[PDB]
DNA sequence: AAGCAGATATCAC
DNA sequence: GTGATATCTGCTTTGGGTGGGTGGGTGGGTTGAGGCAATA
């Protein structure tokens, strides 16, 4: 029996030939026969996906292995290096069996473990975890470049191959041509700021990434790290401490961004089937709109605009000399206590890459990019701010009206040209910043005055206001029926979400919505082939006539391009590869309804009458 | 091998003490404690020195005088005492801690004559270092003969075997360390300082290095005042010593072979086996279990008392005369509501904020001080702050490193507790803007040079404020008397006013109360319940999460409709959620599982009197 | 080192029996200063202090504001020499000895003068942070620090003897005390 | 130039 | 003839910028100019 150890450690047990062969056979059988709840061969699909993409890593979910091979699951945390080597060999055998020509692409398959149940904090690691497989989490604070490390060394006659370990120089000049190398990366992982007690210095660890594990994470990332806790003698540590203390490091096996994030690649065939079937539904647009912050009583315009901003438009560059952004920026502005901050928090929770910041807590350089001073290396370096870090993501700005003016003017270039240009301290460069900006503001005096226009209510000027594709006015009006409905919804929300436990359509589950969004943003690129140019052109002229007469908001060419983005975003919501007439009509309605809301109360009736033909 | 008679005798006698010493109840005191050492995380046993002194005085004296010499043998005795239980691996190491040393020494009494003796000191922790694994006994492979050498002792320096175990082998230089069969211990270095009480007059503070091991690691925090029990040792200059496996790394004694032509100096460090504070996953059932039987019946009696609301109010604030409504509001704040999370991952605030606007010398500071002294986790601060952090975070630059770091403010330090803020109207603009998010979202967000963070501020705020003119004007409304903005005012659940009543009777009552408190400090105070009783009762009551019933639902909806119909201050959804929170707190006050209509009635009474006071003169 | 007895206690009690011991001690307090009798009596009472109830500040705080060229600094120096656990310091930030607490934890003069008297000479020249620190010390008798990973509260049960000058070149009779010396009324009320 | 690590021939018993 | 023990041989040192900023500033180097946040 494999479980029974005849007076050896687990390492010793798995080192000898008999148990080694038994483990190899068991793991190969697990790879070949494991099926899911429906009965589909999991690893047949996983290996096919790996080989189609020409990748070298096979990910194994610890729970499945424990369910099917409990003895191997028990062994794995105690003797990780040996078990992982055996798993690699068996995986290579299976892969070559399925794809006999794959040996040309790679000669090694890495088995990587996910969902390890033994989670530990950076602060909690003790000597009893040494040489064990552990799972921890934190913030990446420092990251090297990808470096070449000796793997199989040859010396100059030419000496025989020599293996290289992570802890000492090998003992036989090196022959560069005949030597074998590996990718090497060192990261520093730190306690997340939200988990360290206030006023306390955070703890940190070092981690080593090898081979195809490199570039799995970037500084500033929230990561879950599974690896081997390893110690090695260090003389200068001993000198420093006066005691024989050993240096520690994590030999990384699996790196994930695990704050509720699923990548397009991780989507399975059944997931895509469900997404496509959903997109076939006739009311899918309404269902997606209803999925935006379901615990808020209806603010249906805000939810629609936020859904459009989440899905996004299509960037274009006709001849390589005229760049047009595809992102849709949103500005919420209205009375206090109307759930603007809750909308922003929901967007932060649902998006894959989102950064939340507030009012006076944001500085100009902190938003875009800053110049870091150093005491010893090159004096000055360039470091990414919020907009750079949120590239291809979302930046949410709360208390947008309370910002310092100098700090608010720093986002103009990023909002339109989608780049940050820095000319400081010998650094002249431009960084990419393609992010959707969603801001929330309060009006002048803390209350929106219906007798005035939007421009009169806010202190923002034309240049910043024009950069927002969608403008939403949140009004808190006293109506007995609406007040009763809101009260009955909110109290029911507090009943439903006790810790013990308008569209007329059922919203999508949040996990389903997250999969749907990632698929549409990655696998759908709607194309604008045909459009009623005369209708859009006539509409634009009418809008510019009325805007000049009333002065409620400025209208620019940017308003034409916003409509095209909204039509593209609407088509993307339906998983359509070509924008159609109903997308253009919806984009027109969204823009005209927004414009009418910026008028004074008296003028609103006339404005609806002026544009009634479109709003029909 | 030569045998140390004294150490072996100490080992035998300590084993006898562990086996035989009897508690008051007649059971073996330390058998039941050693029974806990079967867990992987537990490796240390705490032994009272008074028990050992009672059992055997000669043993205690020998241990005190030869602690450093005999400590390994005491640990071996503990290992033997634990050996019987099957769950312990043969490789596990166990350590002994000594708790109650009758005599104490000052940091400036740590002289050479104390080297190796058992000592107790007090100090304020200045700095803590990261945890390390430290080698205590190495296992080596001999490269000449492949023999395995075990239990090689380490002395401040990485030491390899001197001679190969095999009699035939003559090796002295070539060995290999095997980590998997070596023994390590957790290691932490802390730097402590003299306490302000101990610091001699007109003297620069004297600092000390302390080494914590095994369970003692991460048990003392910078700024804490701690008692350390252990021993004073000398640590040589490792940088000077050369060994076969380890070269030397770049007056004292001369002449050692490992020294070459170099000198060896020494420095004094304290090796602590026990750390304690100098002045010393929850659920209702566990809270009950932590309590003794007397305390549990007292808590039950408190829960059954029909005048509990008034008795608690009077007990908490005995020095203050009048202002019953303010006491009721502060009590409800202390009990709190039920925080909740939505299906989409957003949070519904459950904490309660209260504001007290007062005339000069109206005892609002007294309310804040009473709450601060009562609460276990509470921070008292001022709106006008001495540090750049203020009530929220600040970003400051380390000159040497040039790095930017967060300095925490009051609301961060009070996370999961109560923040009493005095002079709430003197805040600065940065704090004013940040407090919106802090009060509603319970988070503080920063995106500045070198810092990108979301910090927790889950706090209940009790604020004290002055009117704009310096005297409250009854003709005006409360909104007209204070300089708080309407958005900030909407974030407070309750508002109270304290007016100087130019009345002879009130003056006579207040003067009598103050003079009586000063004349008879002990006799003046008469509490139906002691503060410890209330602390235990609050701890028990916070574990209840009352559920809103249907009838309470209807009543709350009707009350909100009435408030909106009645009405830049306005009734928002925040008033509705404040009413929900107050009803939940009222139910919690009686350790109840459902919010009944009576609780809603009381909460609405309080909130309606707050809103009316906000609106009308 | 180059710089009670029963008979001494008997002498002290014999003095305490004298009918005018209050005025005798007041006269002895500062023989050089001229004709400031009430100030001397107040400073004597501050030196003696009130009763430590241990339930209540027992400490007496005194502020001497006035025109330049009076004898304020001399009085502060005489009190500083008299008290055993006293500190003499200045409100100006550039000052060599600071009031605020600032690896070695350095407690300021206010903490060092715990159970003693702190003499603060240029009271009006304090910056806002120092004013906040002083208000905290006078109201709560503690000093909180959260810096460099150190979080702690330091006991500061100290009596403040402060000296203040007007903002103008001379005291302005048309101006009240508050507007003559630019300090908050909240701090003056302590 | 100064000193430790390693190699090795050499006296002594 | 084996165990010291005395002689001989080769390594690398120093702080230093031709030994790097793709080693790291918790391994250690004054002076000035240049970005930040908090400041007034
Ligand atoms: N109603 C009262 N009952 C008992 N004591 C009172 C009352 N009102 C005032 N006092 C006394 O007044 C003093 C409290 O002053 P405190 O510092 O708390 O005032 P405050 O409201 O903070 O005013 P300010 O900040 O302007 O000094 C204590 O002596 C307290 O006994
Ligand atoms: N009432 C007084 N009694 C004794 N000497 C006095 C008196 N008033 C002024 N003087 C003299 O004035 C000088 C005192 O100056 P001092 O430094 O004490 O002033 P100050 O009140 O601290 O004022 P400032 O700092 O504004 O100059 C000494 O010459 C002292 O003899
Ligand atoms: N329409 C609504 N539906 C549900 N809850 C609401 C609604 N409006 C406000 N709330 C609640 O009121 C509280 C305060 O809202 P908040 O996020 O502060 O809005 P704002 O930032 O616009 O003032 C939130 O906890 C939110 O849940
Ligand atoms: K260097
Ligand atoms: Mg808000
Ligand atoms: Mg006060
Ligand atoms: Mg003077
Ligand atoms: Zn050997």
């Amino acid at each position: 029996n494999l479980e029974d150890l005849k007076g050896h450690s687990v390492r010793e047990w798995v080192s000898m030939a008999g148990p080694r062969l038994e483990i190899h056979h068991r793991f190969k059988n697990f790879l070949r026969t494991h099926v899911d709840s429906h009965g589909h061969n999991v690893f047949k699909e996983r290996i096919s996906d790996m080989c189609k993409e020409n990748r070298e890593s096979l990910v194994v979910n610890y729970e499945d292995l424990a369910a099917r091979e409990h003895v191997l699951a028990y062994f794995l945390p105690e003797a990780p290096a040996e078990l992982l080597q055996i798993f690699d060999e068996a995986a290579l055998e299976v892969v070559l069996a399925m794809y006999p020509k794959y040996d040309r692409i790679t000669n090694h398959i890495h088995v990587r473990i996910s969902h390890l149940p033994l989670v530990e904090e950076l602060r909690s690691l003790r000597q009893l975890h040494l040489n064990q497989l552990i799972r921890t989490s934190g913030v990446v604070t420092s990251c090297t470049g990808v470096l070449p490390q000796l793997s199989m060394v040859k010396y100059n006659f030419v000496l025989g191959p020599f293996c290289q370990s992570q802890n000492q120089e090998v003992k036989p000049e090196v022959n560069m041509e005949e030597t074998i190398y590996q990718n090497y990366q060192r990261i520093r992982i730190q306690e997340s700021p939200g988990k360290v007690a206030a006023g306390r210095l955070p703890r940190s660890k070092d981690a080593i990434l090898l081979a195809d594990l490199v570039d799995s994470c970037k500084p500033g990332d929230e990561i879950e790290l599974t690896g081997i806790y390893h110690n090695n003698y260090d003389g200068s540590l001993n000198t420093a401490n006066g005691f024989p203390v050993f240096a520690t490091v994590i030999l990384a096996n699996h790196v994930a961004k695990k704050d509720n994030k699923v990548a397009v690649g991780e989507l399975t065939d059944e997931d895509v089937k469900m997404i496509t079937s959903l997109s076939k539904d006739q009311q899918i647009g309404e269902k997606i709109f209803a999925s935006i912050a379901p615990s808020i009583y209806g603010h249906e315009d805000i939810k629609r605009g936020l859904a459009l901003a989440l899905f996004g438009g299509e960037p274009k560059n006709p001849g390589g000399k005229h760049k047009v952004r595809g992102d849709i920026n949103v500005l919420l502005c209205g009375d206090p206590g109307t759930a603007k901050s809750q909308f922003l928090k929901y967007i932060e929770k649902v998006s894959s890459r989102a950064i939340f910041t507030t009012g006076q807590g944001a500085s100009a350089v902190g938003l875009t990019a800053y110049v870091q001073r150093h005491p010893v290396s090159r004096e000055w370096t360039l470091e990414a701010g919020a907009l750079v870090l949120a590239d291809r993501g979302v930046c949410l700005i709360d208390e947008f009206d309370k910002m310092n003016d100098q700090d608010r003017t720093s986002i103009h270039e990023a909002m339109e040209q989608q780049s940050i240009s820095i000319s400081k301290a010998g650094i002249v460069t431009s960084l990419q910043a393609r992010c959707t900006v969603i801001a929330a503001a309060n009006p002048i005096g803390g209350r929106y005055d219906p007798s005035l226009t939007f421009s009169e209510n806010v202190d923002l000027t034309e240049p910043i206001i024009s950069r927002f594709d969608i403008l939403c006015v949140v009004r808190d009006t006293v109506d007995p029926v609406q007040d009763e409905m809101l009260a009955r919804f909110v109290v029911g929300s507090h009943v439903r979400h006790h810790p013990s436990n308008t569209y007329g359509v059922e919203p999508l589950p949040q996990e389903v919505l997250k999969k749907y969004i990632i698929y549409a943003k990655e696998r759908v690129h709607p194309k604008l082939n045909q459009m009623d140019q005369d209708k859009v052109a006539k509409m634009y002229s009418d809008l510019r006539k009325e805007s000049m007469a009333t002065g409620s908001i400025p209208i620019t060419v940017r308003h034409i391009e916003s409509m095209i983005r909204m039509a593209e975003a609407h088509a993307r919501i339906h998983l359509r590869d070509y924008v159609i007439e109903d997308d253009v009509n919806m984009a027109i309605r969204v823009m005209l309804e927004s414009f009418i809301d910026t008028q004074k109360f008296s003028v609103m009736r006339s404005m609806r009458k002026t544009f009634a033909r479109y709003l029909s | 091998e030569v045998r140390d008679e004294v150490a072996e005798k100490c080992q035998k006698l300590f084993l006898d003490f562990l086996e035989e010493f009897q508690s008051s109840d007649g059971e073996i005191k330390y058998l039941q404690l050693a029974e806990e050492l079967i867990r992987p995380e537990r490796n240390t046993l705490v032994v009272s020195f008074v028990d050992l002194e009672q059992f055997n005085q000669q043993l205690s004296t020998t241990i005190q005088e030869e602690f450093y010499r005999v400590y390994p043998y005491l640990c071996r005795a503990l290992k033997t005492f634990v050996k019987d239980r099957k769950e312990i691996p043969l490789a596990k190491d166990f350590y002994v801690a000594f708790q109650d040393l009758p005599t104490r020494h000052k940091i400036r009494e740590l002289t050479s004559s104390r080297i190796g003796l058992l000592t107790r000191i007090s100090g304020q922790v200045v700095r803590t270092h990261p945890v390390h694994p430290e080698l205590v006994s190495g296992t080596f492979l001999c490269l000449d003969c492949q023999t395995v050498i075990r239990d090689v002792e380490q002395q401040f320096k990485y030491t390899q075997p001197n001679i190969c175990r095999n009699p035939v082998c003559a090796n002295r230089r070539r060995f290999l360390l095997d980590t998997n069969k070596s023994r390590f211990v957790d290691f932490q270095k802390v730097r402590i300082q003299e306490t302000q009480a101990e610091l001699p007059r007109g003297s620069i503070p004297r600092s000390l290095e302390v080494i914590l091991r095994a369970e003692a690691v991460e048990s003392a925090q910078a700024g804490d005042k701690c008692d350390f029990t252990g021993t004073l040792i000398v640590v040589p200059d490792v940088s000077k010593l050369s060994t076969p496996g380890a070269r030397a790394e770049t007056e004292g004694i001369r002449g050692l072979r490992a020294l070459g032509v170099r000198d060896l100096s020494y420095r004094l460090v304290f090796l602590a086996c026990c750390v304690a504070p100098t002045n010393p996953e929850q659920t209702a059932e566990s809270i009950k279990n932590q309590m003794t039987v007397k305390e549990w019946e007292k808590v039950f009696e408190m829960s059954q008392d029909k005048n509990l609301y008034h008795n608690l109010c009077t007990s908490l604030f005995p020095t203050i005369h009048g202002n019953d409504e303010v006491k009721r509001g502060v009590l409800l704040m202390l009990f709190g509501g039920v925080p909740k999370t939505t299906g989409e991952g957003t949070s519904l605030r459950g904490d309660i904020n209260v504001c007290i606007v007062g005339d000069p010398s109206t005892a609002k500071s007294q309310f804040l001080k009473h709450v601060e002294e009562f609460s276990p986790r509470a921070v008292y601060t001022s709106g006008k702050a001495s540090s750049a952090a203020g009530l929220t975070a600040a970003v400051v630059r380390d000159e040497e490193s040039h790095e930017f770091v967060i300095e925490a403010g009051a609301l961060m330090l009070a996370d999961n507790g109560v923040c009493c803020i005095d002079e709430f109207d003197k805040m600065d603009v940065r704090d004013q803007v940040a407090i919106h998010e802090a009060m509603e979202q319970q988070t503080i967000s920063i995106t500045k040079a070198g810092v990108k963070a979301t910090l927790n501020a889950r706090t209940s705020i009790l604020a004290a404020a002055n009117p704009i003119s310096g005297h409250y004007d009854r003709s005006k409304s409360l909104k007209q008397n204070i300089n708080l903005s309407a958005p900030i005012m909407s974030r407070f659940d309750l508002f109270f006013i304290l007016v100087d009543e130019c009345n002879e009777v009130t003056d006579y009552a207040i003067a009598r109360r103050i003079v009586d408190l000063h004349s008879r400090i002990e006799e003046s105070i008469d509490r139906v319940y002691s503060l410890d009783d209330i602390r235990r009762y609050l701890l028990f009551a916070r574990q209840f999460k009352p559920k809103i019933s249907k009838e309470s639902e209807d009543f709350i909806v009707e009350q909100y409709k009435h408030l909106r119909q009645r009405d830049s201050w306005r009734i928002t959804v925040r008033q509705l959620e404040s009413m929900i929170r107050l009803s939940e707190a009222m139910a919690r006050m009686h350790c109840c599982d459902e919010v009944q209509p009576k609780h809603v009635k009381e909460a609405f009474r309080l909130l309606n009197k707050s809103i009316i006071r906000v609106e009308t003169p | 080192k180059t710089d009670f007895s029963e008979k001494r206690v008997e002498l002290l009690k014999e003095l305490s029996r004298k009918p005018d011991i209050y005025e005798r001690l007041a006269s002895a307090l500062a023989p050089s200063i001229y004709e400031h009798e009430d100030i001397k009596k107040g400073i004597l009472l501050q030196l003696f202090g009130g009763t430590r109830k241990d339930f209540f500040r027992a400490e007496i705080n005194i502020l001497l504001c006035g025109d330049p060229g009076t004898s304020k600094s001399q009085l502060l120096q005489y009190v500083y020499n008299l008290v055993p656990r006293g500190q003499y310091t200045s409100g100006k930030g550039s000052s060599a000895v600071g009031l605020t607490a600032y690896l070695v934890l350095q407690t300021g003069a206010l903490v060092l003068s715990d159970n003693g008297i702190c003499c603060i000479d240029e009271f009006d020249k304090m910056n806002e942070s120092t004013r906040s620190v002083l208000h905290e010390v006078m109201e709560q008798q503690t000093l909180s620090i959260a810096k460099a990973g150190i979080i702690c509260q330091l006991n500061a049960r100290t009596s403040v003897l402060a000296a203040a000058n007007p903002i103008e070149s001379q005291w302005n009779p048309k101006k009240t005390t508050i507007e003559n010396i630019q300090l908050p009324h909240t701090l003056l009320s302590r």
